[PDB]
């Protein structure tokens, strides 16, 4: 029917591979972020009557 | 075949680097005068600083 069970991605991976009962994808992610932010690179304890 | 993506260990390092202490250096004169008496052949310390 078209219902949540029909629209939802659901393809048969485990017949098209080999081992069974493992995960279909291994992933290694690496994420390089540049960032400006409102805050100093290091911050040296101090300067009480300041900021 | 795939092509291997980076690790952090670079960055994490870098956080980890104390920056340098700022030091707050002057020129003056420190001047000073000292006198005595002493005796010939002796090692006699006159300056000590």
């Amino acid at each position: 029917a078209l219902n949540q069970e029909f629209i939802e991605e659901n393809p048969p991976m485990k017949r098209v591979l080999a081992v069974q009962d493992e995960p279909q994808f291994i992933m290694d992610a690496f994420f390089d972020l540049k960032c400006v932010r409102p805050m100093p690179v290091y911050s040296v304890p101090g300067l009480i009557d300041h900021f | 075949f795939g092509r291997k993506v980076p690790s952090n260990a670079k960055s994490q390092h870098n956080f980890s680097v104390i920056p340098s202490a700022n030091i707050q250096r002057s020129v003056f004169n420190r001047s000073s005068g000292y006198k005595t008496t002493f005796d010939a052949g002796y090692l006699i310390p006159v300056f000590l600083d």
